[PDB]
RNA sequence: UGUUUACAGCUUAAAGAUUAUUUUGUACAAUAUUAGGUAAUUAUUUCUAAAACUGUUUAAUAAUAUUAUUUUUAGUAAAAUAAGCCUAGAUGUUUAGUUGAAUUUAGAGAUUGUUCAACCACAUACGGGUAUGAAAACUACCCUAUCUUUUUGACAGCAGUGA
RNA sequence: AGAAUUAACAAAUGAGUAAAUUCUAGGAGAAGCUCUGGCUAAUACAUGUGCCAGCAGCCGCGGUAAUACAUGAGGAGCAAGCGUUACCCACAUUGACUGGGUGUAUUAAAUACAUAGGUGAUUACAAAUACUACUUUAAAAGUCAAUUAAAAACCUAAUAUAGU
RNA sequence: AGUCCGUACUGUAAAAGAUGAAUACUUCAUGAAUUAAAUAUUCAGGGAUAGCUAACGCAAAGUAUUCUACUCGGGGAGUAUA
RNA sequence: AGUAUCCAAUCUAGUAUUGGUAAUUUGAGUGAAGUUGACACAAGGUACUGGUAGGGGAACCUGUUGGUGGAAUA
């Protein structure tokens, strides 16, 4: 064995850290990276007092919290620390890691006519819908666009397709 | 808001009992306080007496921080040689002379007085302080001996 | 068992979770059929069966094996990649390479025969079982659990509840009952 | 319960219609006379009631003579006779239209008898003690 | 163009006390004879608007040739991208002012949340809205609506009257 | 019961009032209410009534022999209250942390896998915590075992949280 | 008719051991079974008892620990209504 | 000043949901010394009963599976 490890949280177990009460500080353990910008969701444990069984009880709670490099997943042990709110659902950041989890990079470095198929389909049904239906509700803007699009491309690319079927059955006519 | 030193009460009905805050002037006498003070307690009771309760260490934090008491509380804190003496109404340099002092009522006291032998009570006196003397012009041959 | 549900609770609506990548089961069909047509039995090597006739290898054969048989192989052909020491049966890599081998018998015996109920539990066990054993050894190898994966054409989800409970979990922080 | 709705609601209340009130005042539509259950046997009379809430009701008369008839007011004690099925409630005497029980001198708080001029021999000393 | 160390009163700036507003965590009733809810919704970036402007040098930052860069609030009556957020009793319905604490009790607890006190809310209406001020609507003011007597008024201010 | 005087809340000004003092008369000059079968302390007393009239918090009385009804006497208890009703707490382990039960006492749902959650093997080592003593915060009022055997009062403990 | 088979619904009962799941330890007799010089124990109710229990009764319904659920008298009533 | 936008009360209609009321109808408990018959507890005179299906002056009868909260037969 070694000597130097000895307040190292992972040998030392979490106790030597000192953290503020109050929700001001914590320790927890991210479950989401990646899906989106500068945001980690975040998992904690609490304990508190509760008389008439004379035992501690315990609560899971969820929180969303501000990464700045986009640089922690979902095993890494962290503190975490209240800010306040830059926007709604965010308000703690992240601190420091305790534990670190391994990371996914080694294996992520192994990992252009449609651009005129495109830009015309969506200028097709911004043409439709603004006539038809109105901006009224995010929803109906969003739930087209997504479901349309499929529509569509299976549509666009057949119109590319036709594009490898016209020079060719010149070509045989111009031959022979 | 600025900040107010005044009393603030506690006693009952006929029979006033009152305290001394620190609160601004905008809450309710009634209400909250910063620092509990002092007292002011003008009754007496067997166990209970007539006093002016004060925390200097505390009065002298608002006074040099901003604050500012009541005409009572200026009186009050005159004593603890914190404040000056509030004015009279009148003015000072104009009273007239009155007649002497004298005790009206010996507020019910009863310190060590034997009852039911008021005629030689004035023997009682000789033997208690004779005493006195003895025990001193005696003390002295220990003195020599240590 | 395990379903996209984010929340504490287990719904309806929500669905199961991927057993394999899209078209994994046909590609390692595919390379049974490889192994089938050329290897022998587990045990047997072509070098110890040179001298001998072919009518001994042909019986020793895997063609003319049972099934049961034809996974024996399989697995001493995973153990020889997926081991820590020599002579290693039970650690996490091997335990998940064996239902996978199975869950390509048990689908197959119960697209066909369906009405063995006592089979339909037993697949909710297996998946359940591969998906603790999956998990557990992304916690402790996670560059294996990658060299696995590929293999078996299984799909890297990780878990919902990032792996909280088995690691690191200490000293819950303090909060406050009043009224 | 329903019709009770504080306190412990699991207990089934001792006077439903009556319910949280201590007592409640009503009108007489009518009397009766019910008969008892078999081990006893007698004609126990009976007062329905509706109240200012608009409740049929049935109660007891303790005393022997009563001034009841149609149109009358009265005020209920909740009690009840035993007896006596559907009589969980019970009338109060000394009040709006009942009568003190008359040619009795004992136990004379629960019939709303006074007390009598003879057997007090003093007055209170708010007035010549 | 008397004196602002003669007294009172007023203006302006700084330092500090206190106060108002803004922020989070946990606690916080029953019910599934309610389970999907949210749609500028969830996240980032951008744009616009307000915050005194310009330069010099230094530091630091990423490449590194040394140039460029460096902040905060609000708005979807600003837009784009990606698709998420809550569901670990969200939402919905019902009931209810919360608390210190009161009654009881050996103690834990149970039931209630009256008097006084703190905070929040209301002031004929689950109503709409403004000016001043460090802070407001409570006997402020304007409008609508209900009821009532004088074009006022709404006693949940004290006392008092009716029901 | 009656009459009088004073202190103090303003050593200028009191609306109103001492759980203070003295004096005279005279010598308890303030009593009711419930109950009388058992639980429940108190009568096998008397009269009439006769499953009628009526009592009744629960059990239950009354059918000609009524300590249970009504009359009368005697007697018991509480006491400026006594009694009745309505709601709440305790007594109750009658809602179970302290502290229950679940084969037969109208209580384990038909059953298994399984999520959230709860829970949990050995040694060695660190770290932290509990326990002990001290200390921080948790408005006052109210409660609280205030102590030198003391009323008109200002227990500093408990519990929870941070910390040595 | 149905009773039997196939496809699918229906989803209840005295659904029973009327006894929630798991671990450790625990009596005497009678008896079932491996078969052991690789390796030593498992099981039963048709008996009784310690101990527990209101009693009848149970080798667990016993001693000890961990988690979940139900239970606030009876009728109305496993019914009405949605 | 004023045009144009945003917005409240009141009013209209239907829809959704929850409550109040009613011609008429129906159920339950409770009381009493009623009529008809004899289902049930004993093997209740044909062992009772659960789930279910059909039948039916009433209490009930029969099939099909289960249980003992039934006796009896050596
Ligand atoms: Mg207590
Ligand atoms: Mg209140
Ligand atoms: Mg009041
Ligand atoms: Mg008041
Ligand atoms: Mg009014
Ligand atoms: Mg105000
Ligand atoms: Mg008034
Ligand atoms: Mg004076
Ligand atoms: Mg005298
Ligand atoms: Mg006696
Ligand atoms: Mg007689
Ligand atoms: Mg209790
Ligand atoms: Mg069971
Ligand atoms: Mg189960
Ligand atoms: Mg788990
Ligand atoms: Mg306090
Ligand atoms: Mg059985
Ligand atoms: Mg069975
Ligand atoms: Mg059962
Ligand atoms: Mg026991
Ligand atoms: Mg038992
Ligand atoms: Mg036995
Ligand atoms: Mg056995
Ligand atoms: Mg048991
Ligand atoms: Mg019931
Ligand atoms: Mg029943
Ligand atoms: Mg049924
Ligand atoms: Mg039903
Ligand atoms: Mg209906
Ligand atoms: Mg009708
Ligand atoms: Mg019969
Ligand atoms: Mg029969
Ligand atoms: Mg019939
Ligand atoms: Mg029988």
């Amino acid at each position: 064995s070694s000597v130097w490890n000895l307040l190292n949280p992972i040998r030392n177990g979490a106790t030597g850290l000192k953290l503020l009460s109050s929700g001001r500080e914590l320790f927890g353990t991210v479950i989401q990276h990646g899906k989106m910008d500068k945001t980690v969701t975040v998992k904690v444990d609490y304990r508190y007092w509760y008389p008439k069984t004379k035992e501690f009880k315990s609560k899971t709670s969820k929180y969303q919290v501000h990464d700045s490099e986009n640089f922690c997943v979902t095993g890494d042990k962290v503190v975490i620390k209240s800010m306040l709110p830059i926007s709604t659902m965010k308000h703690y950041y992240v601190r420091n890691i305790v534990k670190p989890f391994p990371r996914d990079t080694y294996y992520k470095e192994g990992q252009e006519q449609l651009k005129k198929e495109y830009q015309r389909l969506y200028q097709e049904f911004y043409e439709r819908e603004q006539q038809r239906t109105e901006i009224k509700n995010k929803k109906d803007e969003v739930t087209l666009k997504s479901a349309l699009k499929a529509k569509a491309l299976t549509r666009a690319m057949a119109n590319l397709r036709k594009v490898e079927s016209t020079q060719k059955k010149k070509d045989k006519v111009v031959a022979a | 808001m600025r900040v107010v030193i005044r009393l603030q009460q506690s006693g009952f009905k006929n029979h006033p009992r009152w305290k001394i805050v620190v609160m601004p002037q905008k809450k309710n006498p009634r209400g909250r306080f910063l620092e509990h003070v002092g007292w002011w307690c003008p009754r007496q009771g067997k166990i209970n007496q007539r006093e002016i309760v004060v925390n200097k260490e505390r009065v002298r934090y608002w006074i040099a921080m901003g604050a500012k008491p009541s005409e009572k509380v200026q009186k009050f804190l005159s004593y603890f040689d914190l404040a000056p003496k509030p004015l009279i109404k009148y003015g000072f340099k104009t009273l007239y002379e009155k007649p002497e002092v004298t005790p009206k009522d010996y507020l019910n006291l009863s310190p060590y007085k034997i009852k039911n032998f008021d005629n030689h009570l004035h023997e009682f006196i000789q033997q208690e302080e004779e005493v006195k003397f003895l025990k001193q012009q005696r003390m002295k041959n220990e003195l020599i001996k240590q | 068992l395990m379903t996209m549900s984010k929340s504490g609770r287990q719904f309806a609506r929500d669905k199961p979770l991927e057993e394999f990548i899209p078209k994994g089961l046909e590609k390692l069909k595919q390379k049974e059929q490889v192994t089938i047509n050329t290897n022998y039995k587990a045990g047997f090597t072509s070098e110890e069966l040179e001298p001998y006739n072919e009518m001994v290898k042909r019986a020793l054969k895997l063609n003319n094996a049972s099934p049961f048989e034809i996974t024996q192989f399989k697995v001493q052909q995973a153990i020889q990649k997926f081991k820590v020491s020599p002579r290693d049966t039970g650690s996490a890599a091997i335990q998940v390479a064996v239902r996978t081998e199975k869950l390509i018998k048990m689908i197959k015996h119960c697209q066909e025969n369906r009405q063995d109920k006592y089979a339909g539990r037993a697949l909710v066990r297996l998946l359940e079982q591969r998906r603790k054993w999956l998990d557990y050894l992304r916690f402790t190898d996670y560059h294996r659990y990658k060299w696995i994966c590929e293999e078996f054409c299984i799909p890297d989800q990780p878990p919902l509840n990032g792996h909280h409970k088995a690691n690191f979990r200490g000293e819950p922080n303090r909060q406050v009952k009043t009224i | 319960c329903i019709n009770k709705k504080k306190g412990n609601l699991h207990r089934k209340l001792r006077a439903r219609i009556l319910g949280i009130n201590p007592q409640k005042k009503g009108v007489v539509m009518k009397a009766r006379i019910v008969t008892p259950r078999k081990p006893n046997s007698a004609r126990r009379p009976v007062a329905k009631v509706i109240l200012v809430n608009k409740k049929r009701l049935t109660a007891h008369i303790p005393g022997i003579g009563h001034n009841i008839r149609r149109h009358s007011s009265v005020l209920v004690r909740g009690g009840g006779c035993r007896d006596l099925p559907g009589v969980r409630y019970t009338c109060v005497r000394g009040v709006y239209d009942f009568s003190k029980v008359l040619n009795r001198f004992n136990r004379r708080s629960r019939y709303g008898i006074p007390k009598p001029d003879e057997e007090k021999k003093k007055l209170r000393r708010k007035f010549r003690v």
